[PDB]
Order: structure tokens, then C-alpha cells, then sequence
């Protein structure tokens, strides 16, 4: 079969646009990544899911609001999504002021912390570096 | 090295524009 | 009873170890691609199909280009993670 | 041109940092399932299908019994990493 | 679009069954796996795959093995599979003799290093342990 | 422990059997 779709709403998506980070972590500005968010809020709000887009979130910012929207009642919801546009490293994504584990941030959703998406799909797009290397491409 | 700093500091981006 | 593990999909714009591009112009290519992808069969296609469509627009369609010739003619493809058990479709 | 890294799938029998359950009996979850849904389905779906199928499978007709607790009714979910470009089915 | 299936043949399917493992290593049999190796051969072989099945494998065979797979002409395949059966741990897997990341047999059929499948779908099934994690299970 | 040994070695099967 495919995932149950019968509900009052698709869901809520999560953006977090990390664009200006401190001058501390060193880490540079991404230019362009206003142009992500508007698409993908577009896009995603066209899906019909109830799009909120948080800006220069600090590593503390969201895991909080990972965390709440974990505690909220998604019942009367089909599923629910999260995309993450920073900078990036292996298994980690750039706060404004830090680094954070992705695993972390998801964990919020895992089983018991999370009972009312139990059964229903929990999506994660990621748009942030995971290294270094560079693919040199081939014929 | 200077190519790695940019690359770490994520500031290498495609020009692909013009 | 169900594993807590399961349910979760993970759509990664790069592979494991390496850069993600984008342009200060159009922004990231990983995104473009989603976009562009939903844009047009958001409604009429399976999860899987919608981000394995989006892993071929930005294998084929995207290439970098820089000053610097360390950073020239580079590649890039998607990374989907899924621990789904049922097809998704956003067709409510 | 393309990435080096495209037209890859690897499809783990668990997630990462989980163990992998096997019977001395029938042989590991994983494997009995992804068998099973591959004698039926195996010339109609596409591996998307067919792993997302296995996926719910391990999922819902497997727990471990053990006689230490610390092993006892314990579950199981696989991961499926994707870099295909294209759909894929066996057979024309 | 699917990937092109017109070709003289599905491709090679190596299975690597490693049930028996050195003293040293200290891990244990895998009781069940040559039901596993029974069953996947049985059923590869169906799906119209050219299967062999390579048994206790050392860390030098397993990479010799796959190394040489990749060196073969696959111009007239339409993709290739390798499932793997061993004890493993985070990013790794076990040869009879010890740990070989997963990596460096995957690479093998990256790029250059294989010409002959560009384009063509690789497909590595992998049954081994991730770590020492339990899922508990909910509701 | 002996809980981290036998995972470790993986040791510790599935007794559904019976």
C-alpha cells in the first residue's frame, strides 16, 4: 500500500534558512539561499503543507523548535517535513553560532517522543555540505 | 592551503551565472 | 508494535563526504531541481520517483564553473535515505 | 559527463548504529523478507518498491525472542541509500 | 525513464557468504547465513543474474574478488549486484581475518575505475551488523 | 558487560524458532 492520506491537513514543514552565521564559527555567507527558501516555500506550501520559514537560527533555536514542534498535536496531520539549508559537515549542520548533529535534531520524532506521527511519514531534505571533496565527474 | 579555506569556510560557489 | 527507527526519509543534496553547490544566482543546484521536480509532478508521483527524477536533473543538467581551476567542471549527485514502508503520495 | 558517484544503491539490512537480527533457523530478517518480496514481485515492481516493501515486512512480521531480557522482543527496520538516476526494473 | 534493460544479459551477481570467521577476531558464527546464501542465490539467479558464491573470504580475497569483477567487460550488462553477508560494524565489514571499511569494495566500481558500468545501475545489498543498537519497538 | 560482548561479536540470534 502507501501511506494513509485521509486527514484534515497534509502537515507541517519546517524551513530553516541559516544564511549569516557569526564571525566566530569563521564560516562564510551563502549567497543564494533566499532564492532556496522563497522556491521551496512556494513549492512545498503548493503541496499543501503549512510552510514556516525561520531565518539565522542559532543551534540552540532549532533544536527547540524541532523539539516543540514534536510536542505539537499532529493528529489530524498526514505526515510532516523539515528542510535545513546551512553549511554543513559530516552528520552536521551549521547553526549561526555552532555546529549541530543532524541525528539530534530528528531524534525528536523517534517513537515515544513523538506518538502522534507514529505510522505517518517524517521527511528530512537536507541542502548543507557533508565534506570537503569534490566530484570530478567522468566521460 | 587556500583552495581547502575556501571549501571549510563554504564560500567556493558555481559562477555558471554571467 | 513498530520500530522506532522507521518512517523517516532523508533527502541529502549531496553524497556522504562531499561539497553541495549553488549558485549566489539561481542558488543551490539540489534545490532548483526539488523545486523545478514538485513543481511539476509534486502531485502525480511517488516520493521515490519525484527525488530519483531529482537525482538525474542535477547529474545531467548541472556542471560548476570557477576562476579557480581547482573548482572547475566539478559534479554532483543527490543522497535519499529511506526507512519508509509505504508508497508516499502527496495526492491527498 | 556525470558524477562518479551516481547509480549506486546500497540497501542495509538495518540503520546505522543498530545490530542486524538473524535466525540459526531461517536466516536473517532482512534477507528472508527481501527474498520473498522478490519471488512475487520481483519481474512487476521497481526496487523502490520492492525494498520499501521489505522495509515494512522486517518492520511489522519480525521481533526477536530471547531468553535474556536484555535481547527480548527487540525490532528491526533497513535502510535504503539511493543515487539511482533512473527507475529500475528487471525484466524488458 | 528507467534504465535501459536491452542488453545480452541482467549482469553478475557475486555473493560473498562469510559464516566462519579466525579465532583471533573473536567473532562468532553466523548460524542461518547458508540459508540466507541458499535463498539469495535461488532467487538472483531468477531474476536472471549470473550468481556466484564465494564463501569465508578473507580481507585480501574480498577486495581481489571485487577488483577484478570491475576490471571484467560489462558492455553487454545491464547492471550488476553484490550482496554481502558478514559480521560489520559502523561504516565496515568482516572478512574472515578482519575489517574492511565498505568503501574501498565499493570504490572499485567508481568512474574511471569502471568505464564498462557508467550509467548502469550497481546495486550492493549489505546484511551485517551497524553498530550494537537495539530498537526497542512502540505502541 | 555481557550484553555489549555478544553484540559485539554478534553472538546474540533470533529465538522465534521453536
Amino acid at each position: 500500500y502507501q501511506y494513509n492520506m485521509n486527514f484534515e491537513k497534509l502537515g507541517k514543514c519546517i524551513i530553516i534558512n541559516n544564511k549569516n552565521f557569526d564571525k566566530v564559527t569563521g564560516m562564510g555567507v551563502r549567497n543564494g539561499t533566499d532564492k532556496d527558501a522563497e522556491a521551496l516555500f512556494k513549492c512545498f506550501r503548493s503541496l499543501g503543507f503549512d510552510v514556516i520559514v525561520y531565518n539565522d537560527c542559532s543551534c540552540a533555536k532549532m533544536q527547540d523548535l524541532l523539539k516543540k514542534a514534536s510536542e505539537e498535536d499532529h493528529t489530524n496531520a498526514a505526515c510532516f517535513a523539515c528542510i535545513l539549508l546551512s553549511h554543513g559537515e559530516e552528520n552536521v549542520i551549521y547553526g549561526k553560532d555552532g555546529v549541530t548533529p543532524i541525528k539530534d535534531l530528528t531524534a525528536h520524532f523517534r517513537g515515544a517522543r513523538c506518538k502522534t506521527l507514529l505510522e505517518k511519514p517524517k521527511l528530512f531534505f537536507i541542502q548543507a555540505c557533508r565534506g570537503t571533496e569534490l566530484d570530478d565527474g567522468i566521460q | 592551503t587556500h583552495a581547502d579555506y575556501l571549501l571549510r569556510t563554504g564560500q567556493v560557489v558555481d559562477i555558471s551565472d554571467t | 508494535k513498530i520500530p522506532v527507527e522507521a518512517d523517516f526519509l532523508f533527502a541529502y543534496s549531496t553524497v556522504p563526504g562531499y561539497y553541495s553547490w549553488r549558485s549566489p544566482g539561481r542558488g543551490s543546484w539540489f534545490v532548483q531541481a526539488l523545486c523545478s521536480i514538485l513543481e511539476e509532478h509534486g502531485k502525480d508521483l511517488e516520493i521515490m520517483q519525484i527525488l530519483t527524477r531529482v537525482n538525474d536533473r542535477v547529474a545531467r543538467h548541472f556542471e560548476s564553473q570557477s576562476d579557480d581551476p581547482h573548482f572547475h567542471e566539478k559534479k554532483q549527485i543527490p543522497c535519499v535515505v529511506s526507512m519508509l514502508t509505504k508508497e508516499l503520495y502527496f495526492s491527498q
